[PDB]
């Protein structure tokens, strides 16, 4: 069945990746592996 | 007489035979109840 | 010896690029 | 230079022996039909 | 064909071409030797590897 | 310790609601196998 | 004596021809610096 | 009136299980410091 | 009709993934030399067998991140988990380099289990195993570089550690030791991949350009069906196109898309020859006529001596902390350095 | 084709995301206690930020035997007490 | 017609002229053999065993002959220096000979086999045409090769009938050829252990002997012949490449690490010898041993026999040489002539410095001097303007013991960097760079070249065994796929199994 | 002995090139009819 | 272009190649001794 | 080189011989 749309999922989905993998761009600068 | 090298070396024969042992047990079983029919 | 050995490859390669250029075997259609 | 002393037939043989084993090969087979 | 003097006491042992045994035949028993032949050079491999150190095997130049 | 365990249970949750929730259309999975 | 059944003719168009000649050139312009050491 | 436990869906929660474990381990990283 | 061929339909079944007998192989050799390598740059450390931190864990980003080698005391041990070095304890394994042993070997078998995985799909579909032959070349290369290589030297210390930038050491260390790049096995595989993207290039634009108008749209990815018997682009007027710009061009499809696999299969095989020499030492270093008149001709120089003075630099500089285990003292006096730098 | 049922029917479902909604939040937190906690430094040995030298230390706990490297290992741990 | 590379394919249906094909690619091996013996012989300088052996002049066929028991020559000398022997026949001029006379009875044997290939045993009497029974030809010829395998380990190598083999002691100086006792304990597969050689040729030639008796009565199985195509032969050359491979990266390994069957005065030492310092450890704990009694120093170090200096220094090492650097190890740094003997280095305070040794991986190395412990206290500077460990600030001093300039001490500058130059290499020694013109350039053993050489062959062969793996396997596909196939074959989630017609 | 070193060389060639021009012309003669 | 009818085949049958391969043996068996010098 | 460059000369006579004797082109009548 099609009840939830597509572009919705991949909208969201798509979301989730650049919510984690900014994320990860942001662990760079702070904490461990930041060279301060 | 027996070294512990030499009984490790058991440890992973064995530890071998029940991976293989148990990895044919279930493919075996699965082909026999998902039978292709002709 | 080994300057005129190096030419002497260089200019044989040089000289097959002319005959497999100008002397192939013709492209043919049947 | 103080080059090897063989260096110079061992790449005359090296480009001699290979090409007339394929000059050979060419040659007999336009000579057939 | 052409025959000989020696290719005739050589002829019944080139003549059974193509013979077989019935099924599967002597197959489960080849595979137990293949089994001991695998722990017999997974054996050898680690004493020289030195994985398995044995007592009175000295693996190295003074023996 | 004790952290072997706190680390499983949102497996074991969820796990758990995984099989609460299709069951009824698995045993008619298998009752269709055999 | 009687012919052997089992003999084909062989054969090299020109076009390989120049791809051997120039295989066996550059392989030979390569290592020519290495004979010569 | 398909099946909803195949071969394939081995294959995709072999990956998936333990990935999405990953992510949230390093996730957790991020935050810690020297 | 026994157990065996019971079994034998059901391997070979027309599934999403299909499993068949070379499955009960590559799957769980794949699946734990892959596993094995994320789960080593997530948690697993660097410092007890070289002295680095190499996991994320650690604070190591994607390209900093490696599974290391062993340490040069382990020799070519196995490094099996029951063996005497790590004796069952999983922690000690993983802090010896344990995990790269254990991608090193199941990967190995892992790569002989997806070509016997080529023979058996071809031949059940009914084609030739060309494609599994062209796999040979990769498994040729990983044989000789991560398995030949570091047999031929003291220990596993020196083989490639799974890593980005892990490689990276792995290509400067053969420039400063072994002159890797003058070595003319090297040169025939450079040919091979760089001839290999020249031939995937030019093929693919090709067709592109020389297509028949079997559509009415703009974009003429849908005039073509796999059903179709005629050819998709004309072979004529791309012959006279290239005979005409370089000079030669192919005219026969078939000995083209083979001249295909030869060229990049065969520069893989000439590098993978190049290294197995590298396990003896055995370079190609030095011209030795070069060498000798530049020893009593101090203004002879030339670009082939510029590059050793790099290598004797980058052995002199890394060595230290490339080999701990050698505990290198070099003083300040001794590096050799240039002018003012 | 191959009689499996599609993705798209499925990513789509409701009941699929009636499960994965708390599947993929609980393997998530999973993954995060792992390493809050520090189980992750002690079940692979790695070192915490505190635990590299000791604090006038600064040669490598390099592992220079093989066959009791097991035991150089856990003599270099006990240093830093 | 046929293409170049498929020339050698008239013979698969020929077994009258595959016999003799393979009759003259044995004469051409033999032929080979008995010419390089010549070669080597005539290159050859057995004038001294201890310095200049054969693994430093590039011999590559003599160790072998001198593993089996050939030792002696027609001339009058031995490889272990004895002068007054009498060899007999088996010298080397004889079984390079016995190869040359060989290698010429096969030749002839091959135009035999050649005029004359329909020999009606060739055939199968039921059909008339070209047949070999390939199971049971298997049982014979391993029938034989378990009657020489038995045969050459329980007389050959036992003295119960022939010479034995080349042992030593663990530090190859008293090498000589001496029969074996088979070793039937655990030590029997000690790579070191010679009498494991033994016991495994008779033990194996036994197994050879029931399994050939087995494979020669008993017939394959249908199944088994059907899935490996037991009537094709190239299912063979599929499978004989295979174990060929199989057998060449076990002899390039056992010559590299170093096994009971390459000894080390017939090819050199090996590259792990020099990274432990093995025979290091073993001469100073003899100088230890002549010091404890009350010998002096001068004395303690006089002791070392040269040949076993000779082996502690890494010109010998196998890994120092290059792909193209031809020729002997004497082409190299030289023809050896003496030991110059051990340098002892001490600074103005009169402690002992010791020359940090080069390793195997570099191709050129910094002098650089430690002490007991390992920190350094004298080098040679790059750069000098802030210099603090040069050789006249710290006044190194350098004294020599046994060999030729033993008690000779040295204190100028520039001769003792000489011999710390030569100190990385190890122990110093004299060398004749005059008779050979040596550019000083290291080059590799015996040993090296062998390991290269199978090592590479070893991997080519790989190749083979798959490509004639997959012809015997594809042969119905070998000219192209069914030119009527068509797309419900191929169509997915149509066929139960892939490719059988009998599921749809 | 210190005999010239293009000697080698200059048997080598003169022994091969008119050795193949011989053999050249007889094996596309062979491959007539 | 028309073919040339200007082209005639070459031979050179099996026994003028015995009687050419033993002209140029034997000319290099006298003349290197005196290549070599 | 110059002992193996003679008695290979040397060689191909002999073998030249054999291929001469053996192998001739069988002369036959009519
Ligand atoms: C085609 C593609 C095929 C598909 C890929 C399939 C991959 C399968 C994986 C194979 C597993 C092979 C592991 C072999 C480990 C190895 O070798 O382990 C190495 C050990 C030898 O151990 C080493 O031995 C050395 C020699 O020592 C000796 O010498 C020293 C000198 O002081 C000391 O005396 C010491 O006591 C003495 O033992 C040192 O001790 C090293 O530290 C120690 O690591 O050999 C041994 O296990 C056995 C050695 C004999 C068998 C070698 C055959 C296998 C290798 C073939 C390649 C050889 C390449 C040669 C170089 C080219
Ligand atoms: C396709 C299956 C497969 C294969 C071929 C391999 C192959 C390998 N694994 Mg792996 N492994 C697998 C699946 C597989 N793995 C799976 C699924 C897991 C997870 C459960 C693991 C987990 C694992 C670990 C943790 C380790 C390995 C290791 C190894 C290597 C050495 C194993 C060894 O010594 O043999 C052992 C197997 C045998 C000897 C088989 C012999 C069995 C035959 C039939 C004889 C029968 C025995 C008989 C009953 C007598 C028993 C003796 C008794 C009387 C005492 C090797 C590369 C090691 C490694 O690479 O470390 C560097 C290692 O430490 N494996
Ligand atoms: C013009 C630039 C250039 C080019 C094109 C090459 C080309 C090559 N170099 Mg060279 N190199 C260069 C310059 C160059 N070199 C320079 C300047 C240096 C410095 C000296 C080097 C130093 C160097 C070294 C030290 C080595 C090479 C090697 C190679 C070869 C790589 C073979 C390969 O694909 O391995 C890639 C690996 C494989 C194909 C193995 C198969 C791997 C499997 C199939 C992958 C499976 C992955 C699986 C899906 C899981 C993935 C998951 C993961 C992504 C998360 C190739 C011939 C290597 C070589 O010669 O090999 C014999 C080698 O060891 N290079
Ligand atoms: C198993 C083979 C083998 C091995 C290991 C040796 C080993 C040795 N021989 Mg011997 N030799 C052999 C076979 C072998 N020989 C054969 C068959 C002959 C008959 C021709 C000789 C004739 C011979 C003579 C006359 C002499 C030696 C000498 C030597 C020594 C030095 C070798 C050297 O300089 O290497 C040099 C090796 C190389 C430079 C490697 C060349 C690599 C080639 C060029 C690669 C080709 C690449 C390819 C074309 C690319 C393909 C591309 C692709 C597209 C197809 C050494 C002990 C010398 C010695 O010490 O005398 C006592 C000596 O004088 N050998
Ligand atoms: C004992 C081993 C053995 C045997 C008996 C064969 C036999 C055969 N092979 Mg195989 N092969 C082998 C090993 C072997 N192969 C190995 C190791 C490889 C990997 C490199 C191959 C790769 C291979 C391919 C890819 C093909 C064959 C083919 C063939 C067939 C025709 C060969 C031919 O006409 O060549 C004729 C060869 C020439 C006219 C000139 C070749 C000269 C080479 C390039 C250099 C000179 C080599 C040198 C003189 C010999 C030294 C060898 C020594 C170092 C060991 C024949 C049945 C072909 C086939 O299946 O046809 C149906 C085919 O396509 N072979
Ligand atoms: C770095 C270069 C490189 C990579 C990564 C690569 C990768 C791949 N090539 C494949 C195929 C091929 N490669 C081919 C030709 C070539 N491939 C080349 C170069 C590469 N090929 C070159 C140069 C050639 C020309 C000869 C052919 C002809 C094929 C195929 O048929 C096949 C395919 O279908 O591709 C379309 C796939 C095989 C997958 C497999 O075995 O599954 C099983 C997975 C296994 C066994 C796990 C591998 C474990 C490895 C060996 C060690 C562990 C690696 C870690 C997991 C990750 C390391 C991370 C690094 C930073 C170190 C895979 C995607
Ligand atoms: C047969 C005829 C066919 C044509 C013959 C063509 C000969 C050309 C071959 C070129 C290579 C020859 C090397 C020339 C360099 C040189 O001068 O060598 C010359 C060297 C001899 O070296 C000479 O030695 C002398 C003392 O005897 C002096 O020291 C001289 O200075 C030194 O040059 O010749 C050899 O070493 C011959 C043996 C080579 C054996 C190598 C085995 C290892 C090779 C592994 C092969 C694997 C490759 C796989 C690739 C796929
Ligand atoms: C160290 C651990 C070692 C582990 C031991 C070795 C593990 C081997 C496992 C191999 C892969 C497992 C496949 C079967 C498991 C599964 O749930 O598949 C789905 C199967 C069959 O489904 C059926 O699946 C069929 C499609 S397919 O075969 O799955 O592709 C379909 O035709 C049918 O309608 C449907 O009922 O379901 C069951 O039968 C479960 C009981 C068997 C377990
Ligand atoms: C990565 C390569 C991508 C190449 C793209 C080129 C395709 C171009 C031609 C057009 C084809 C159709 C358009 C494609 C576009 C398209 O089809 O893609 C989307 C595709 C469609 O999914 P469904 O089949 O659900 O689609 C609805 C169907 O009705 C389609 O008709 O989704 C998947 O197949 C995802 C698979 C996830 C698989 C998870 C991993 C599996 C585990 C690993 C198993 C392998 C291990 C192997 C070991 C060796
Ligand atoms: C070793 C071992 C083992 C194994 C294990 C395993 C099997 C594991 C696995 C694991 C895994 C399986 C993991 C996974 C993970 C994953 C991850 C970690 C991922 C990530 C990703 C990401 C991050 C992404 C990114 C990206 C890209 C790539 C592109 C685009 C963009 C983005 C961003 C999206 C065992 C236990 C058996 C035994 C013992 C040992
Ligand atoms: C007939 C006769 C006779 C005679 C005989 C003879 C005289 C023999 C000789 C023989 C010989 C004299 C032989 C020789 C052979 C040789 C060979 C067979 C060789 C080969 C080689 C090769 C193949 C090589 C290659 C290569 C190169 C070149 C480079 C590097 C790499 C390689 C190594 C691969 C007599 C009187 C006894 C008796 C009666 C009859
Ligand atoms: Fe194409």
């Amino acid at each position: 069945g099609g009840r939830i749309p597509l572009w919705i999922v991949a909208t969201v989905a798509g979301m989730g990746v650049i919510v984690i993998v900014g994320l990860f761009f942001y662990g760079a600068y702070a904490g461990l592996g930041s060279s301060l | 007489t027996i070294t512990p090298s030499l009984k490790g070396f058991f440890i992973g024969l064995l530890s071998g035979a029940v991976v293989l042992g148990l990895t044919f047990a279930v493919l075996i079983a699965i082909s026999q109840i998902d039978k292709v029919q002709r | 010896m080994e300057t005129i050995t190096y030419v002497f490859i260089f200019a044989c390669i040089i000289a097959l690029f002319f005959f497999a250029i100008f002397f192939r075997e013709p492209p043919r259609i049947t | 230079m103080e080059v090897n002393q063989l260096g110079l037939i061992a790449t005359a043989l090296f480009v001699l022996v290979p090409s007339v084993f394929l000059i050979i090969l060419y040659v007999q087979t336009e000579s057939q039909q | 064909a052409r025959r000989t003097w020696l290719g005739d006491i050589l002829r019944p042992l080139n003549s059974e071409y193509g013979k077989v045994a019935p099924g599967w035949g002597t197959t489960p028993l080849m595979a137990v030797f293949m089994g001991l032949f695998l722990v017999f050079l997974l054996i050898i491999l680690e004493i020289y590897n030195s994985t398995l150190i044995l007592d009175g095997v000295n693996v190295s130049w003074k023996a | 310790d004790w952290r072997v365990l706190v680390v499983l249970l949102p497996v074991l949750l969820a796990a758990g609601w995984a099989v609460r929730n299709i069951l009824p259309y698995a045993v008619k999975q298998v009752q269709k196998l055999l | 004596m009687e012919p052997n059944p089992n003999r084909q003719p062989v054969e090299l168009n020109r076009t390989s021809l120049y791809l051997g000649l120039l295989l066996i050139l550059v392989l030979a312009l390569l290592f020519s610096s290495y004979f010569f050491n | 009136s398909y099946p909803i436990f195949t071969v394939r869906w081995v294959a995709v929660h072999t990956l998936a299980v333990p990935t999405i474990f990953f992510l949230g381990a390093i996730a957790a990283m991020q935050f810690i410091q020297r | 009709r026994g157990w065996f061929d019971i079994l034998d339909d059901w391997l070979k079944r027309d599934r999403f993934v299909f499993v068949g007998w070379s499955g009960i192989l590559l799957f769980p050799c794949a699946y734990l030399a892959l596993g094995g390598w994320l789960t080593g740059t997530t948690f697993v450390t660097s410092w007890y067998t070289h002295g680095l931190a190499s996991s994320y864990l650690e604070g190591c980003n994607f390209l900093t991140v490696a599974v290391s080698t062993p340490a040069n005391s382990m020799g070519h041990s196995l490094l099996l988990l029951w063996g005497p070095e790590a004796q069952g304890d999983f922690t000690r394994w993983c802090q010896l380099g344990g995990l790269w042993t254990f991608i090193a070997l199941h990967g190995a078998f892992g790569l002989i289990g997806f070509m016997l995985r080529q023979f058996e799909i071809a031949r059940l579909v009914g084609v030739r195993p060309y494609n599994a032959i062209a796999f040979s070349a990769p498994i040729a290369v990983f044989v000789s570089v991560f398995l030949i290589y570091p047999l031929g030297q003291s220990s596993w210390f020196f083989a490639p550690s799974f890593g980005v930038a892990a490689i990276f050491r792995f290509l400067l260390f053969f420039q400063g030791f072994h002159n890797w790049t003058l070595n003319p096995f090297h040169m025939m595989g450079v040919a091979g991949v760089l001839g290999g993207a020249l031939l995937c290039a030019i093929h693919g634009a090709t067709v592109e350009n020389t297509l028949f108008q079997d559509g009415e749209g703009a974009s003429t990815f849908r005039a073509f069906n796999p059903t179709q018997a005629e050819e998709t682009y004309s072979m004529v007027t791309a012959n006279r196109f290239w005979s005409q710009i370089f000079g030669i061009a192919f005219s026969n499809k078939r000995w083209l898309h083979f001249f295909m696999l030869f060229v990049p299969v065969t520069g893989l095989w000439m590098s993978a020859i190049g290294v197995v020499g590298l396990a003896l030492n055995l370079r190609s270093y030095d011209f030795i006529s070069q060498e000798i008149r530049a020893a009593e001709d101090p203004e002879f120089e030339t670009f082939y001596t510029k590059n050793l003075l790099l290598n004797e630099g980058i052995r002199a500089w890394m060595a230290p902390q490339d080999q701990p285990h050698e505990n290198f003292v070099f003083p300040e006096e001794v590096l050799p350095r240039g002018n003012a730098l | 084709t191959t009689g499996e049922r599609p993705f798209s029917d499925i990513i789509t479902s409701v009941r699929y995301w009636v499960i994965h909604s708390i599947t993929i939040p609980a393997l998530f937190i999973a993954g995060w206690l792992f390493v809050s906690t520090g189980l992750a430094y002690d079940v692979f040995g790695t070192p915490r930020p505190d635990s590299y030298y000791a604090q006038e230390q600064r040669s490598i706990p390099l592992v220079t035997d093989r066959f009791e490297a097991k035991q150089q290992v856990e003599t270099f741990l006990e240093q830093l007490k | 017609g046929l293409p170049w590379y498929r020339v050698h394919t008239v013979l698969i249906n020929d077994p009258g002229r595959l016999i003799a094909a393979h009759l003259m690619h044995t004469a051409l091996v033999a032929g080979w053999a008995g010419s390089m013996a010549l070669y080597e012989l005539a290159t050859f300088d057995p004038s001294d065993p201890v310095l200049n052996p054969m693994w430093r002049q590039g011999m590559f066929v003599l160790p072998f002959m001198a593993r089996l028991g050939v030792t002696g020559s027609w001339s009058g000398w031995s490889i272990t220096g004895e002068t007054g022997i009498d060899p007999g026949f088996w010298s080397f001029e004889g079984v390079a000979l016995a190869h040359i006379v060989l290698s010429g009875l096969l030749f002839l044997a091959a135009c035999w086999h050649w005029v004359y290939w329909d020999l009606e045993l060739f055939r199968d009497p039921r059909t008339g045409e070209p047949a070999l029974d390939l199971p049971k030809m298997f049982g014979i010829h391993l029938f034989l090769a378990g009657l020489l395998c038995f045969g050459f380990g329980a007389f050959h190598l036992t003295g119960l009938f022939g010479p034995g083999m080349w042992v030593s002691d663990p530090y190859g100086l008293t090498g000589s050829v001496q029969p074996v006792a088979p070793e039937w304990g655990p030590d029997g597969f000690n790579p070191y252990n010679p009498g494991g050689v033994v016991a495994h040729h008779i033990a194996a030639g036994i197994v050879g002997i029931i399994a050939g008796l087995f494979h020669i009565l008993v017939r394959p199985p249908q199944r088994l012949y059907k899935a490996l195509r037991m009537g094709n032969i190239e299912t063979v050359l599929s499978s004989s490449i295979a174990a060929v491979f199989f057998a060449a990266f076990v002899v390039a390994g056992t010559m590299w690490y170093g096994s009971a069957t390459t000894p080390i005065e017939l090819f050199g030492p090996t590259r792990y010898q020099w990274d432990s310092s093995y025979f290091q450890q073993e001469i100073n704990r003899r100088v230890q041993a002549s010091l404890a009694s009350g010998a002096t120093l001068e004395e303690a170090w006089s002791a070392i026999p040269e040949k076993l200096a000779f082996y502690d220094y890494i010109g010998n090492n196998p890994a120092k040489g290059g792909l193209f650097r031809t020729g002997p190890m004497n082409k190299g740094d030289g023809i050896a002539q003496a030991w110059k003997g051990h340098a002892v280095f001490r600074n103005k305070e009169g402690e002992e410095l010791f020359v940090r040794r080069m390793p195997a991986f570099f191709e050129s190395f910094p002098v650089i001097l430690t002490d007991k412990n390992g920190v350094v206290k004298a080098d040679i500077p790059f750069r000098r303007a802030e210099s603090k460990y040069s050789f006249e600030q710290q006044g190194v001093t350098v004294s020599f013991y046994g060999g030729e300039l033993n008690g000779q001490t040295f204190t100028d500058p520039p001769t003792v960097k000489s011999y710390a130059r030569k100190a990385i290499f190890g122990e110093i020694f004299e060398f004749d760079t005059e008779t050979l013109n040596s550019d000083g350039i290291f080059r590799t053993s015996p040993r090296g070249w062998f390991t290269f050489a199978h090592a590479v062959f070893a991997l080519l062969f790989f190749f083979g065994h798959i490509w004639h793996g997959a012809r015997t396997l594809f042969r119905d596909v070998f000219s192209g796929i069914d030119p009527e196939l068509s797309p419900e074959q191929v169509e997915w989630g149509f066929y139960q199994k892939v490719g059988d017609v009998t599921t749809r």
